[PDB]
């Protein structure tokens, strides 16, 4: 009898592919495929960056680079990530602090907010 | 020189990249 | 507009290679009548030539004309009659490997591929009845003929396809392998034709290389080998070889002709 | 000195438009946006000399039932190539059983690259043959020690008994006259034709690149 292709092919990438291939159960990742190689700015990263604004201070991400990353990290990168997961375009008022993770959700909010009644949320980063 | 910027071939990571080195180097001839 | 096609643009090669005529003098040409080639000495009638054209017809069906590997096994070739040149042998789809084992049996090695890939004379007449429905009433013998084309301007889909157990055979290849020596130094013209050229053929026969298309093949063996060419120098001691010829397009000057049973 | 002092500016605007292009592409990616990979493709990114073919092999056989039907190849040839006797020690025997076998060689690489498809057992039935093109139709140019090169060529190796179902008999053409485009990159006309031949079926193809992934097909690379 013929198969379905698609149960084989998440079969396939459950055993075979790497981690970042795959999403969950089965599925494609495709924000993978939507970054050229060596960026991709994995969800493990993503942890590192938060578990470094957690730890140490915010705009010093250069001992973040040095002992929480690998050693070797994007910076500039680490700047947009920072900027982008606290939903304002810039950082100055937030260097030198040790932002908690529930702060930074709190943070996140009310700037998403703040931007949303005034009109500033363009993807949802504010302006200033 | 924006050229190396200006290059299409580029991605919006690496070309930030350039911006910021150059906003490195001439920051510290204006410092100079 | 006319002369601007796809079909009527990669065939001008056609119009700027216009066949010569026969060489009436004896000592320009020399012409051998054999009855076993396979079986021939050839080295008593010809020696040190560098160019080595075989013109052999395989047969691969069992049931059909043609020669075979035991053929070319059986076909001497020896230091004197070669020593630093270049053989030209068409090859075919399943004994490739058969060809090359048996060549770099006797000294030769692969270096080149030059192909023709083939076009379809009334494929492109029944794409024009398909396209159109007061000219397109002829033959394609006379389409070859008199070098008047059907405008196309894609041509993958008047490409000659025969039958094949797979997929389906397009093109005509022909094998250069060059014999190397250390003391002597063969003298080339690199680069001064292309290896591939587009050509017509017909449906019913696409193994046989039209007027045009067989000069095209020789010029690039008399480019590629100019010290090989006719000169007065040259007078009984020709350096380019033929096997396997026939009366239709072989007696050039300056080329050791040699017939099978005529 | 003011002239860099407008540069400054400039690199300000400039770093607020792209900061605005990130902050776009970074938010669409997580949402609701694919790339051009399909979906059933399966891509496995590991050296080839250092990749496990056991692994594969079980997993082929657990989640198919079956084996490879076609194994398509771009060897980096050393004239980030990799060797000419490493591709040989490929454990190419244990990936088939009955299917055809796809080896693209160059001009310079094509006597080993039958000799090589000759050891691992099969048998030279066909090659497929790419005629570059240009815009207008052209045959494009070349470069060589004899002629101008304008083709490249795909060989092809038969194994098993491919009669026996899975496989289609007088179809495609062994030319493929598309245009360049890349640097490496082959046309989709072979994978084309691939599937002409092989309808459905199981295949695997080992040097690849992004844009090698189909959705059929099992891919390997060491950048994919
Ligand atoms: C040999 S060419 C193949 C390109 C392909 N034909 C295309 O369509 O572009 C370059 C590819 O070889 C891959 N490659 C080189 N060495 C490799 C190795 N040892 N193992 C796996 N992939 C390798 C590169 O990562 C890249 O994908």
């Amino acid at each position: 009898q013929p198969l379905d292709f698609t149960q084989y092919a998440k079969n396939m990438r459950k055993d075979l592919s790497n981690q970042d291939i795959c999403l969950e159960d089965g599925a494609l990742n495709h924000s993978y495929f939507l970054t050229k190689k060596g960026q991709y700015w994995t969800p493990l990263n993503q942890k590192a960056l938060q578990r470094g604004i957690e730890l140490f201070g915010v705009g010093n991400w250069k001992e973040i680079n040095y002992d929480e990353f690998s050693g070797k990290a994007n910076i500039v990168e680490l700047e947009l990530r920072t900027c982008m997961i606290l939903g304002i375009n810039d950082i100055t008022e937030y260097y030198g602090k040790k932002i908690s993770e529930e702060e930074q959700e709190e943070i996140k909010k009310s700037n998403i907010a703040k931007g949303k009644k005034e009109n500033k949320l363009k993807d949802n980063i504010y302006q200033k | 020189t924006l050229e190396d910027i200006e290059n299409e071939k580029f991605t919006n990571l690496e070309i930030l990249t350039h911006l910021y080195n150059l906003k490195a180097e001439i920051v510290r001839r204006l410092a100079e | 507009e006319p002369g601007e096609d796809q079909l009527s643009l990669l065939l001008k090669w056609r119009s700027s290679y216009i066949p010569p005529q026969k060489p009436t003098n004896e000592d320009e040409y020399k012409k051998i009548i054999c009855k076993d080639i396979s079986s021939e000495k050839l080295e008593q009638h010809a020696g040190d030539v560098s160019a080595l054209f075989i013109n052999i017809k395989w047969k691969l069906s069992e049931g059909q004309s043609g020669k075979s590997i035991e053929d070319l096994k059986k076909l001497a070739i020896s230091d004197k009659l070669i020593n630093n040149g270049i053989i030209f042998i068409w090859s075919e789809k399943e004994i490739l490997s058969q060809i090359v084992d048996v060549l770099e049996a006797k000294g030769f090695n692969y270096i080149e591929n030059f192909m023709i890939n083939q076009l379809s004379a009334d494929k492109a007449l029944e794409m024009q009845r398909k396209n159109q429905n007061i000219w397109s009433d002829i033959t394609p013998e006379q389409c070859i003929e008199q070098e008047k084309f059907p405008p196309n301007n894609y041509v993958q889909d008047i490409f000659v396809n025969s039958e094949y157990s797979f997929f389906r055979k397009s093109k005509k290849i022909l094998l250069m392998l060059r014999k190397f020596n250390k003391d002597a130094q063969l003298e080339l013209r690199h680069q001064r034709t292309s290896d591939i050229f587009f050509d017509i053929f017909e449906q019913n026969k696409p193994n046989d290389v039209s007027k045009k298309g067989m000069e095209f093949v020789y010029k690039m063996i008399e480019t590629l080998l100019p010290k090989a060419n006719y000169s007065e120098e040259n007078k009984g001691a020709f350096k380019m070889m033929e096997l396997y010829a026939d009366d239709k397009s072989q007696p050039r000057k300056g080329w050791i002709s040699v017939y099978e049973q005529e | 000195k003011k002239g860099l002092q407008g540069l400054l500016q400039d690199i300000e605007k400039r770093i607020l438009h792209y900061k605005q292009l990130f902050f776009k592409e970074q938010n669409e990616i997580a949402n609701g946006k694919r790339s051009m990979v399909p979906d059933n493709s399966i891509p496995i990114c590991s050296d080839v000399t250092k990749l496990n073919f056991q692994a594969l092999i079980d997993a082929q056989m657990r989640h198919a039932g079956k084996m490879f039907d076609v194994i398509m190849m771009d060897p980096p040839w050393q004239l980030d190539s990799l060797s000419d006797e490493k591709i040989q020690n490929m454990p190419i025997q244990s990936l088939q059983q009955d299917g055809f076998i796809f080896v693209w060689a160059i001009n310079a690489k094509y006597r080993v690259t039958i000799k090589m498809i000759e050891n691992w057992g099969y048998k030279l039935v066909d090659e497929i043959t790419w005629v570059k093109k240009t815009v207008n139709g052209k045959i494009a140019k070349g470069h060589g020690f004899y002629l101008q090169h304008a083709k490249e060529s795909c060989l092809i190796g038969v194994k098993g008994d491919v009669d026996n179902g899975r496989f289609k008999k007088n179809i495609a053409s062994d030319v493929i006259f598309s245009e360049r485009r890349g640097q490496s990159q082959k046309p989709e006309e072979i994978y084309q034709y691939i599937n002409q031949l092989c309808p459905n079926g199981n295949y695997l193809e080992i040097f690849a690149r992004r844009n090698n992934l189909h959705d059929n097909w099992v891919s390997i690379g060491n950048e994919l």
